[PDB]
C-alpha cells in the first residue's frame, strides 16, 4: 500500500485534466448534434492515451483521411479524451504529451476556414484587404480573446507537476 | 576501500573527519530541514571567525 | 481529425471567429461562390480560347 | 484591432482564476448520504526479474485504494505511468463502489486518515496547510480498501483507526531492548522498515 501510495499525487493530477478533458468532450459532442451517436452517447469507451514518441523527452494516390470522412460518414470516429487532453496539454507541463501536433492541423485548418469565408463574404475587395483582414482574424489576440470568454483557459494544463512544493492536496 | 557508491562516500568521510562540534551541527541541520519546502526554511547560522 | 471539415466548420460559430448569417451558413464555405463583377458568365468560350 | 499601441508587447500573459472539474467541486462524501468510491487499479508493464521483483508483485496485491466522492465520475481512459522498473496501466473502476457513512467519527477517521498520507507518506504537507470541511472545489477523498465477503471490497477501518499519525522512529537501546518481546517474522513480512541508526 505504501507502494501503492507513492504514485498517488501523479494520478490525481492526470484524473484532474482528464475530467476537464471529458467535460470539454461532451459539451463540444452535444453543440455538434453528435453525442446521440452510438459512439459519443452513454456507450462511450475511452480509448486509453498514447504515448507521443516523437516528443523529445520521450501510379496512385493515397486517399486524404480527412477529406475522405468530409463527404462520408461513415469514416467518422469519436473524439477521444486522450485527445482532447493532449489539446489541453501545454508543453510546458513536461508531461508526455503536449498540444503542439494537433496545433498545426487547427491553425491550418483555421486559416483555410478564414480565407475562405472572407472570399465568399468580401468577394469585391482587392487581395491586399483580404490579407489584411485574414491576418487580423487569425492573429494571437483574436484567438485569445474568442477563448477567453469561452472559459477555457480556466481548466488548461500549463505547469510543470511539483506536487510537494507548489500544489495543493483535495 | 570503505565501498564504491561516492555519493554516500562523501557523507562517511564528513562524518568521520570533523570534530564532534561539526557533526552534532551537521546532524541537527538534517534532523532540522529532513524533507523540506526550500521556501518553508529562513535560517541563519552565527560563527566567530 | 474527428470529424471533417463539414462539422469543424460549425466550431468557428461557437468561438465567434467567423460570424454567421442566414444567406451564408458556416457549413457551406466549401460552397464558395467565385462571384461579384469581376466573372461574366455570359461571354461564349471562342473569345477565352 | 484598430489600435496599434499593444502590438508592441507581443510576449505578454496574464492571471487566469483556476477551476476544478464539476465532479470535483463539492464531493466532500457526508453523512447520511450515499457516496462512490472508484478503486484505482495499477497494472505493472515490465517484466518481472530479480531486480524488479517486488515493484511486480506488490502493485498486483487487491489491497488497494480508492477515492471517495459524493458526485459520480465518467469513464476515464487509462493512463501510462513510468517507474523506475518500467512502465504502468492505472485504470479506474468503471463501477464505483457504494457506501453509507453512518458515523460523524467515522468520517472523521476517513479524512484524518487522507490527511495523514500526505502529511506523512508522501510529505506534501506545508505549514500553513489545514484539513478542509468547506466541502468546496477540489474535496474529495482517498480511502484503503481490503477484501470482504466474497469479491466485494470494504473500507479498510482497522489501518485507518490504527495510523492515524505514522509514528516516529525512535531507536532502542540494549536496556529497553532487553525485555522487549521477541519479534516475529510474520510481524516484519510485507511491512515497512527503517535504519535509525
Amino acid at each position: 500500500l505504501w507502494l501503492k501510495l507513492i504514485f498517488l499525487p501523479s494520478i490525481l493530477n492526470r484524473m484532474y485534466f482528464l475530467l476537464h478533458a471529458e467535460a470539454l468532450r461532451k459539451r463540444f459532442n452535444t453543440y455538434l448534434n453528435l453525442h446521440l451517436l452510438p459512439f459519443n452517447g452513454t456507450d462511450y469507451m475511452p480509448r486509453p492515451l498514447e504515448i507521443d514518441y516523437s516528443l523529445k523527452r520521450n501510379g496512385k494516390v493515397k486517399p486524404l483521411l480527412i477529406l475522405q470522412k468530409t463527404v462520408s460518414k461513415e469514416h467518422i470516429t469519436p473524439a477521444e479524451q486522450g485527445e482532447f487532453l493532449a489539446a489541453i496539454t501545454a508543453s510546458s507541463a513536461a508531461d508526455v504529451f503536449d498540444m503542439e501536433r494537433l496545433e498545426i492541423l487547427g491553425n491550418s485548418f483555421l486559416k483555410l476556414s478564414a480565407t475562405l469565408y472572407l472570399a465568399s463574404k468580401y468577394s469585391d475587395w482587392n487581395e491586399g484587404t483580404l490579407t489584411e483582414v485574414k491576418s487580423k482574424l487569425v492573429s494571437n489576440r483574436n484567438l485569445l480573446f474568442c477563448l477567453i470568454d469561452a472559459d477555457i483557459p480556466k481548466t488548461l494544463n500549463t505547469i510543470q507537476f511539483t506536487p510537494r512544493y507548489t500544489w495543493l492536496p483535495p | 576501500y570503505d565501498d564504491d557508491d561516492d555519493n554516500v562516500n562523501t557523507e562517511e568521510v564528513i562524518m568521520n573527519f570533523s570534530t564532534p562540534k561539526v557533526q552534532r551541527f551537521l546532524m541537527s541541520l538534517k534532523v532540522s530541514f529532513a524533507d523540506k519546502d526550500p521556501k518553508d526554511i529562513c535560517c541563519l547560522v552565527f560563527v566567530e571567525r | 481529425k474527428n470529424y471533417g471539415l463539414q462539422h469543424a466548420f460549425k466550431m468557428l460559430e461557437y468561438f465567434k471567429i467567423c460570424r454567421a448569417d442566414i444567406d451564408k451558413p458556416l457549413t457551406q464555405l466549401l460552397n464558395l461562390e467565385l462571384g461579384g463583377k469581376k466573372m461574366r458568365a455570359n461571354v461564349n468560350t471562342t473569345e477565352i480560347d | 484591432v484598430t489600435a496599434t499601441v499593444n502590438k508592441a508587447d507581443k510576449s505578454k500573459d496574464r492571471t487566469y482564476k483556476t477551476e476544478c472539474p464539476l465532479e470535483f467541486y463539492d464531493a466532500l462524501p457526508r453523512v447520511g448520504e450515499i457516496c462512490y468510491a472508484y478503486e484505482i487499479f495499477l497494472e505493472p508493464q515490465f517484466e518481472s526479474c530479480e531486480y524488479t521483483e517486488h515493484m511486480y508483485l506488490n502493485l498486483q496485491t487487491p489491497r488497494n485504494y480508492a477515492i471517495l466522492l459524493r458526485n459520480k465520475l465518467p469513464r476515464l481512459a487509462e493512463m501510462p505511468l513510468f517507474s523506475n522498473q518500467g512502465k504502468l496501466h492505472v485504470r479506474v473502476a468503471n463501477a464505483p463502489l457504494e457506501v453509507i457513512i453512518q458515523n460523524s467519527e467515522q468520517l472523521e477517521l476517513l479524512h484524518q486518515f487522507h490527511g495523514m498520507v500526505f502529511r506523512d507518506i508522501l510529505k506534501i504537507w506545508h505549514p500553513f496547510f489545514v484539513l478542509d470541511r468547506r466541502s468546496k472545489e477540489n474535496s474529495y477523498l482517498v480511502v484503503p480498501l481490503i477484501l470482504g465477503a466474497g469479491e466485494q471490497k470494504c473500507f479498510d477501518w482497522e489501518l485507518m483507526t490504527n495510523f492515524r499519525r505514522l509514528p516516529q522512529s525512535h531507536g532502542s537501546n540494549v536496556q529497553q531492548r532487553e525485555q522487549q518481546p521477541a519479534p516475529r517474522p510474520e510481524d516484519f513480512e510485507g511491512k515497512i522498515v527503517t535504519q535509525w541508526y
